[PDB]
Order: C-alpha cells, then structure tokens, then sequence
C-alpha cells in the first residue's frame, strides 16, 4: 500500500544528504595554479639560470639532468650492463641530445661503464660473459666470440686480458 | 576612455597596494575598485607583466597571484628533489608551496 | 580516451528505479546526493568549481547554474532538467534556456544536443551513471564545444555590470 518499512527513515537521509550538497557547493575551493602558471614559474627559473630541466617529448613532465642520468643507470641495471643509447630516448621520453648530453657524466664519474659504438657496457656484463667463456676454455677464438657477441676485437680483447684468473 | 598616463599610474598604486595586504588578487574586484572592465583590467595586467614592471601570474580563473623570489625557490628546489614531474603534479603541489595570503 | 579519468573518479549507482517506484525511488535519490556530492568535493579539491544546483522536495525537477571560463573571462548560464520516468534507464535532458535559439547544438527550449557518443554510452552502463556523470560527460563536454564557438561566432559577448 501507500507505507513501506524504512521510508520515514530514508526520507530523513535526504533531508540530511540535500543539506550536505548545499553545504558541499558553498565549501571554498583548494587553490592550484594553472599547469600554464607552473609552466611560465619554470620558464623563469631556467632564464634567472636556477634550474636546469628538460621537458618529455610529449610536453607534459619536467625531468631534470641529474634524473636523466639516473634512469640511465636504471635501464643498464634492468638492461643488464648492455644497453643501446638510442633506445633510451623511448625509454625517458625525452629527446636524444640531452641523454647524449649526459653520457661524458655516466662513463667519467661512475667510472664503471664504459662506451663502445652507441651502446654502453659495464663491469658486471663482461664479468659475466667470461663466466660463459671460461665455460668454453674448460670444455673446448675471439674472432668467433667477437661475432658470437657482436663486439669489436680491439675492445673485447683488452676486456679478456684482465679477466683470465 | 583611455586612460591618461596619470589615471594608468593610480592604477599600478592600487594594485601594488592589493598586493601587499592580500596577495592574491581577484581581477573583477581590482575592476571594479578602480572602475575598468575586468577585460581591460587583465590586459592592463599583461602588460605590466610583459614590462617586467610587476611579477606574478594570473590563473586560467583569471585570478592574479604573486610569486615571492623564496616561492620560485622552493619550487626549483621541489623540481629538483623529485627528478621527474608531471607539469599537473606541479599544479597539485601548489596549494602547499604557495601562500594565498599575507 | 581522458573520459576515462573524470568517470573513473565518480560514484556508480546501484538501484535501477525513478520517480513512480514508491518503494525504491528514494533509495536511488540517495545514491543521487551521495554521488553527487563526491563530485562536488573532488570538484574543489581540485580548482574546478564549475556549476550549483538543487532539487524539488522529492528530486524531480533540478534547477541551477554553471560557468565556463574562456581567454580568462567567465559565461555563466541557468539551468535546469525534470526526471523522466524512464529514468535511470532514459537518460534526462539538460535545458540551457538562455542559448535558446544562439546554437545549432540544440532543440527547441534550450535542450542540448550531445554527440553521438553519448546515448550508446549511457545504455551501456544502466543503471550505474547517474546527474554526476550527466554533468561531467553531458553538459561539461558540450560547453567545452558550444561556448568557445559561439564567443567566436560573436554570438555571445562577456557581460560585466558596465562600460567603457
């Protein structure tokens, strides 16, 4: 019929939720800049020279060249000690010139890595590719290895003479 | 009309006057205590910002805010303890590394 | 596409029932309120304020403003919408009287014209969207088209209380 258990109750609920969206609209608003405002800060920084950033290609983060040459190491780390520098850019989002502009840092000061043809190579890689090779030389030719691990000669060589022992 | 080179001078007094006992800046009310349009008034506004004359930003509102040179800092700085930032994380941190008051 | 993060941040709904339901009506204008008021507090919390709105005694009839933003100056208009009794399953019709007449995407009486997009979408989730997702993807989206081109259209000017 015209009652049903609870209606009493329910309709005091919207009395009560009615009353909360009204106070909820009249509630002041948290203030943020514009990202436009964020933008022109940063544009200032860089001109008053008191902050070097970079922007994503797709324009939306700001990644400074420190976090640059971090996520650099991270990618060798995952990577595994080989990594490609062109592949880097996908992986940052940001354009090649400025991981390019960070590679003098990563070799010199880490002094772990070194370069070899757009790709960067690592102690822990070779230490483990001698690993492998020794598992030739106990069971079993640069050439062939140079080939097997498309490595220069020269470079391989000089890593090979200080690993034997 | 347009206004004399006096008239657009008590125009800059008001406002630098805005600035130091609020901060933040409603550009239809700074209109209106001066008698402009809102329209004119933010134009005025830009200009004085392209001449270096004043520092600050208006938001997508319409609303002016200045920045202190200890505010830029702590932004640069926030930049930097984080690495990477998305420009709308910025925007999110704002409530807490601005002042919206004196 | 972005949809996505605006629908993903509102309450769905529950009670597939409208106005003439004696015994459930009440229990979606709950789930009404509730949702709504979440998207108002995320609203705020964010800097995007953009409308107000009430209700009759018994939510059959709403009644209220919104505001666009546009080369830094703000265009306010009324607004207004009455349950259907095919509700939630009939998706209601938002009036903009004001316009009436000033833009194609419209009907007779300030009704909006939406895309396509939206009838498929609605049915598609019935009963879960409710007024929030009305205004979030109906009247926001539609003011986000209509209102920057009718500005340069020269058919609506910024009003202030004045002259130059």
């Amino acid at each position: 019929n015209l009652y049903f258990q609870g209606m009493a109750d329910a309709w005091e609920e919207i009395r009560r939720l009615a009353a909360d969206f009204q106070r909820a609209q009249f509630a002041e608003a948290t203030q943020r800049l514009s990202e436009r405002n964020c933008i022109e800060i940063v544009n200032k920084l860089i001109a008053q020279k008191q902050l070097e950033v970079v922007h994503t290609l797709d324009g939306k983060e700001y990644i400074t060249p420190a976090q640059i040459s971090k996520e650099m190491r991270d990618e060798l780390h995952v990577r595994g000690g080989r990594v490609n520098i062109v592949d880097l850019q996908q992986v940052i989002n940001v354009d090649l010139i400025h991981i390019e502009n960070r590679i003098g840092d990563i070799i010199k000061s880490e002094k772990h890595v070194q370069l070899v043809l757009g790709q960067l190579i690592d102690e822990n890689y070779l230490d483990r590719l001698a690993e492998e090779v020794n598992d030739k030389l106990q069971e079993s030719t640069i050439s062939e290895l140079c080939k097997t691990y498309d490595l220069p000669g020269n470079f391989l060589t000089q890593a090979l003479t200080q690993r034997l022992g | 009309e347009t206004m004399t080179e006096e008239q657009s001078q008590s125009f800059l007094t008001e406002f630098i006057n805005y600035i130091k006992q609020s901060k933040v800046v409603l550009l239809e009310d700074l209109a209106s205590q001066v008698g402009l349009r809102t329209q004119d008034t933010i134009n005025r506004i830009q200009d004085l910002l392209a001449e270096g004359t004043i520092t600050g930003v208006i938001d997508d509102r319409g609303k002016f805010i200045y920045i202190t040179p200890e505010e830029l800092a702590a932004v640069a700085n926030f930049i930097r303890q984080r690495g990477r930032v998305s420009i709308a994380e910025l925007a999110q941190a704002s409530n807490s590394l601005i002042a919206w008051g004196r | 596409e972005a949809t996505r993060r605006v629908v993903s941040e509102i309450p769905v709904l529950k009670t597939n029932a409208g106005p003439r339901d004696r015994e459930l009506w009440v229990q979606r204008l709950k789930e009404e309120y509730q949702s709504l008021i979440r998207y108002v507090e995320n609203n705020k919390n964010a800097d995007n304020d953009w409308f107000r709105l009430e209700s009759n005694k018994e939510g059959t009839r709403w009644f209220g403003k919104c505001w666009y933003i546009h080369d830094l100056l703000k265009y306010e208009f009324d607004i207004e919408f009455d349950i259907p009794i095919t509700y939630p399953t009939t998706a209601p019709e938002i009036a903009v009287p004001e316009l009436d007449g000033k833009t194609a995407k419209m009907y007779r009486g300030g009704k909006i014209k939406l895309t396509d997009h939206f009838k498929p979408l609605w049915a598609r989730n019935v009963p879960k969207f409710g007024l929030a997702h009305l205004m979030a993807l109906g009247l926001g989206p539609w003011l986000a088209v209509e209102i920057p081109d009718l500005i340069q259209k020269g058919v609506i000017q910024h009003k202030e209380k004045c002259n130059q």
